[PDB]
């Protein structure tokens, strides 16, 4: 690496649409705000750089948010990612809350795959048997008593 | 430039932990050259419990993060110092966490010294004011009695609550030991902020 | 508005005025805010 | 179908208990269902008037001046506090999105 | 060795029903639609098998009679809600009364 934050493939200036509070207390919505949007997530390098606000770093990757920030920030990032994937006519927010709270209930982001079901409900042999590969999980339950 | 950020935010973290310093604060230059030559910058903190907490900011590629003999020597000789030594903290580079032998010496000295708690953290935990990050909601540690009252009202054993690792950055800044409870005020698009209580489990290796 | 979090428990704990858990108080914060906004004294002058 | 079956088997065990917490067996998943405990079928969208009002506009509209009791000073301060809390929380939500 | 039974404490220890006092219950005093529906269904099946009722207005189907018994607060059932399974073999319930409790929409 010669220059720039590693893992930042690109960086483009995008105007943002943001709310601010005036001295009279009005909640004015500002469109003149400028910030950059990158490709590739390296939150750590962004915090290191001084031209970039370290406390207002937003990353599309759940993993980097989990590692850098924690599990509550990872849960909020899961909600945000599922929401932006949903589109315009998305579901209610409580369903996304349920999705995110299920994965992040163990202090780690657990998937919806069979690995995540093992992590969240290891003792529920019958549930994992119903999900996939009943013979393998049946063998594991038998040997594990 | 993680050295300067780490240098300022470790002292901000000591202040956040409501601890006082036992010595005088050197500037950036002395800190970085001492880290580069010695291999570690040692910072002593005293808590309200009248315990002593020591922090070791290891170098990125120094002599101490590569060989287990020297690291073992440091732990053995520093842990026999007659301070109260409530907690020891090692701040090391990110790739060091995968290096096994350092984790082995850490766990070996943890088992050898029961009452002392040793944790090794990467750089990115102390390169920013973690409680001041927008994306991180407000964590606070509820005492054992109020957590027990909450559980008894809820008919919940502690293992029923959602778990949070003791290595979580907000919990690390708060100073959450495993087995304790942390109350969180998370913003909500539905109910306009809500409170959850999470159980602190054992940290990552 | 003070007794609003008691819709999450029952009328009995409302009569007994037993303590409300913190998260129950937080859950009804939005409804409390809306009720305060819409039942403000400047808006209920004609309501007996 | 693939994604839906995987998700269903991930989430199917989450059942609202007698505390309106969402729990797997006995282990909590949520302190409250939607963090408000409300059914998704019983929600209506309503505007919160005080959010965008300036401080003088808020005083013009919601401050009651027909009685000199300090109870109405307290009530208006409560309205202002609620507006400020809403602005703060949702500005933070806007910040990390 | 052993056929998974000799050491098998398969018989679970009998539980004792602990009923939370009427001033200590912290569940809703309004019947959830599930609970009201279950009450109506149980009562209507029991009227089908037996036929007795406390109603004054005579109806031609047990469903209507059970629905009115729930509405007119004469259904002879008690919704018991269980919140624990303690390791000490002590099942913690709170027995609610559908006659005292509120009734959901159901219509």
């Amino acid at each position: 690496t010669i220059r720039g934050i590693p893992g930042i493939k690109n960086a483009n200036v995008v105007k943002l649409m943001r709310h601010r509070v005036d001295a009279q207390g009005k909640l004015v919505r500002l469109d003149n705000i400028y910030a950059i949007k990158t490709n590739g997530t390296n939150i750590f390098g962004a915090m290191l750089d001084d031209n970039i606000d370290p406390y207002t770093i937003v990353s599309s990757s759940i993993g980097d948010t989990m590692e850098l920030y924690g599990i509550e920030a990872a849960r909020q990032k899961i909600i945000s990612e599922i929401r932006t994937v949903m589109g315009d006519k998305g579901p209610n927010h409580r369903h996304l809350l349920m999705y995110a709270d299920l994965m992040t209930r163990t202090g780690q982001v657990t998937s919806l795959e069979k690995a995540g079901l093992n992590a969240r409900e290891p003792s529920n042999v019958l549930l994992r048997m119903a999900l996939s590969s009943p013979v393998q999980v049946l063998t594991d339950a038998a040997v594990d008593s | 430039m993680a050295m300067q950020k780490l240098f300022t935010y470790i002292y901000e973290f000591i202040e956040y932990r409501k601890m006082v310093l036992l010595e005088e604060k050197v500037p950036y230059d002395k800190f970085v050259q001492m880290v580069l030559n010695t291999g570690f910058f040692r910072i002593n903190a005293e808590t309200l419990n009248h315990g002593i907490v020591s922090v070791f900011i290891f170098g990125a590629n120094g002599k101490y993060v590569h060989h287990g003999g020297d690291m073992r020597t440091l732990l053995t000789n520093t842990l026999n110092e007659k301070k109260h030594y409530e907690e020891l903290i090692l701040i090391v580079d990110k790739p060091v966490l995968s290096k096994k032998n350092i984790l082995d010496i850490i766990v070996e000295q943890r088992a050898a010294n029961p009452t002392i708690v040793i944790n090794i953290y990467p750089y990115h935990l102390f390169c920013i004011n973690i409680p001041k990050v927008s994306a991180i909601p407000k964590h606070k540690l509820i005492t054992q009695e109020e957590a027990q009252e909450f559980l008894g009202r809820e008919y919940l054993q502690p293992q029923d609550l959602m778990q949070i690792s003791a290595s979580d950055p907000p919990v690390v800044w708060l100073g959450g030991r495993p087995g304790d409870f942390v109350q969180i005020e998370r913003p909500s698009e539905t109910a306009m902020h809500a409170v959850v209580i999470r159980f602190i489990t054992k940290s990552k290796i | 508005c003070k007794n609003l979090p008691y819709v999450f428990i029952n009328n009995i704990q409302e009569r007994l005025q037993t303590p409300i858990p913190v998260y129950l108080k937080r859950a009804a914060s939005l409804m409390r805010m809306l009720i305060r906004i819409e039942l403000a004294t400047v808006k209920t002058l004609n309501i007996t | 179908g693939y994604a839906n079956r995987k998700a269903i088997f991930g989430l199917q065990s989450c059942i609202v208990d007698y505390y309106r917490r969402v729990s797997i067996d006995t282990r909590l998943v949520q302190q409250l269902y939607g963090e408000d405990g409300l059914d998704a079928r019983q929600l209506e969208t309503v505007r919160f008037e005080t959010i965008m009002l300036s401080d003088q506009e808020l005083e013009d509209k919601f401050k009651y001046t027909g009685i000199q009791s300090p109870l109405f000073e307290e009530e208006f301060s409560r309205l202002k506090k609620d507006r400020d809390k809403y602005r703060q929380i949702f500005l933070n939500v806007e910040n990390f999105n | 060795e052993s056929p998974s039974i000799c050491e098998g404490f398969v018989q679970a220890s009998s539980q004792t029903l602990v009923i939370i006092p009427d001033n200590e219950r912290i569940t809703s005093n309004v019947l959830t639609t599930f609970e009201a529906t279950r009450l109506v269904a149980v009562r209507a099946q029991q009227l089908a098998i037996n036929g007795s009722t406390m109603l004054k207005k005579k109806y031609s189907s047990p469903i209507d009679i059970a629905k009115q018994e729930l509405f007119n607060r004469k259904i002879p059932l008690l919704v018991m809600r269980c919140i624990k399974v303690t390791p000490e073999g002590q099942k913690i319930v709170e027995i609610w009364n559908p006659r005292e409790m509120g009734i959901p929409l159901l219509d």
